[PDB]
């Protein structure tokens, strides 16, 4: 009896770190762009 | 003046809002690309389980069987 | 033996493809939106 | 007149940033949707899976304890 | 026979219903920062 | 009075985009944190999963054989 081998079975792994810190950098870099008169 | 200040502050702010759109929109591919392999893989997982849970059955009704035969 | 069957388990897909091409088509156009004085 | 390019430019920029965040929540949705689906699914295969070798288990002792009596 | 016991393994559910509901909020308020000279 | 309009618009949208992209960001990352707690959920089901065929493997095998061995 040799059952069928699903090791190779795999999930891969998001990295949106990066995106995600550009994203709130952005958001509080854009207190550097409101106009002040 | 003051257009020119103006001026600057939106090019600024669409500069950054272009980048920070840019970025969403790599993350959110990256994203549909994990989800999607994940989705794969656990259908792939599906598909191999029940075949190898058919197989474990057909071999347990054999041994069953030819017990009873035994027996 | 009857083993529980398990091959109505599925797991869905997402198509956000249309929003990631929106928002690149956003994001490049932005550029006819900036203001030269 | 450069008023009026401002506004005109100001409104625009606004329109397909609504359009842009529109499709970011859309985008959001879905993939909420189909994370949550594909968590259901893990789930709901992680308990046919326990029942399954537990009904597996029960029958190979079964059969251990059956052929102990045999021999 | 004892095998390995996998109940333990589960899968988290995610719940960003709030910020997709930021977002179209802000979507349909952005209305109210046109310009209209 | 128009620059003073351009402005208060100005700043007010530039407030909600800075909001919006702070939710993007909340979202983005929760959905990172729930997918990737998933992958590593499936993966470890896949592990054990492949144990738990190798010992009913094993088991099988020795059942065959030892019933080779009766008759």
């Amino acid at each position: 009896v040799d059952l069928g081998d699903i090791s190779g079975i795999n999930a891969s792994v998001v990295n949106i770190q990066k995106e995600i810190d550009r994203l709130n950098e952005v958001a509080k870099n854009l207190n550097e762009s409101l106009i002040d008169l | 003046e003051n257009q020119k200040l103006i001026a600057n502050q939106f090019n600024s702010a669409i500069g950054k809002i272009q980048d920070s759109f840019s970025s969403t929109a790599s993350a959110l591919g990256k994203l549909q690309d994990v989800v999607n392999q994940n989705a794969q893989a656990l259908n792939t997982l599906v598909k191999q389980l029940s075949s190898n849970f058919g197989a474990i059955s057909s071999v347990l009704n054999d041994i069953l069987s030819r017990l009873d035969k035994v027996e």
